């Protein structure tokens, strides 16, 4: 009984870590499911899918070249002068 | 590639048919830890019981029976000096298997906070995709023209 007992008693602890090394498992199962691993790369792969249509309107939308920008930079400065020139002359 | 966002929804979802598996099994490793302390309790209460037994037993100048008495102890001081080390050493198993759990909440919680933003993202990426779809649709390209090769027609 004293051994029997002792058997018993580590017997649940036996099941008691069995049930901690189920838990211990099964927490990673979805979590290894769900994660792409970058195998797949599902959650990337289809956005990396979708980054091609973006490039196909810039194919078409022309894009800000660094002219352009310049262009645009060049005439927010002319804006921006012409702007605060028409105030000065205002002032006076 | 089969609706993805359906599983991504719902493959978090099926975490709390395991998750809380982890909140039920490890509630089950604690009680009987402190059942076994209890009993530890009761064994380290019985020892100190036949502490009582081997106190005052040597009263009148007798010690016989006082030289028994702690030999019965002995044998219980077996059991809770066995018992009681397995008490310390299940302490490490509670407290790591309990930090899994906070980690696995704090990061599920975490996965599932960026589980939306990944669908927050997808349907702002769907936003910025369906937008161009009717627009570029609608423009002829200069391929077909049809806004303007009637026109010319």
């Amino acid at each position: 009984e004293r051994k029997y007992l002792e058997l018993k008693s580590q017997k649940n602890l036996y099941l008691a870590r069995l049930k901690s090394a189920i838990a211990a498992q099964k927490i990673e199962e979805i979590a290894g499911n769900l994660d792409n691993a970058s195998a797949s790369s599902l959650f990337e792969r289809i956005e990396t899918k979708i980054l091609e249509l973006e490039a196909e309107r810039e194919l078409l939308n022309p894009p800000p070249s660094p002219l352009d920008k310049k262009f645009e930079q060049w005439e927010e400065q002319q804006a921006v002068e012409a702007t605060l020139a028409a105030m000065k002359a205002r002032r006076s | 590639q089969e609706a993805p966002e359906d599983l991504l929804e719902r493959l978090l979802g099926e975490m709390e048919l395991e998750l809380i598996e982890l909140r039920r099994a490890l509630a089950q490793t604690i009680a009987t830890f402190k059942s076994t302390e209890r009993q530890r309790d009761a064994q380290q209460l019985i020892a100190q019981r036949w502490y009582e037994k081997a106190q005052a037993a040597l009263d009148r100048g007798n010690e016989q029976l006082a030289r028994e008495a702690l030999g019965q102890r002995q044998s219980y001081q077996s059991h809770t000096e066995a018992l009681g080390k397995s008490l310390g050493e299940q302490r490490a198993l509670v407290e790591q298997v309990r930090g899994q759990l906070q980690k696995l909440e704090r990061k599920y919680l975490e996965l599932k906070s960026q589980k939306n933003l990944y669908l927050a993202r997808l349907k702002s990426a769907i936003a910025a995709q369906k937008i161009e779809e009717i627009a570029g649709n609608l423009d002829n390209a200069s391929a077909s023209s049809l806004f303007e090769r009637i026109e010319t027609k």
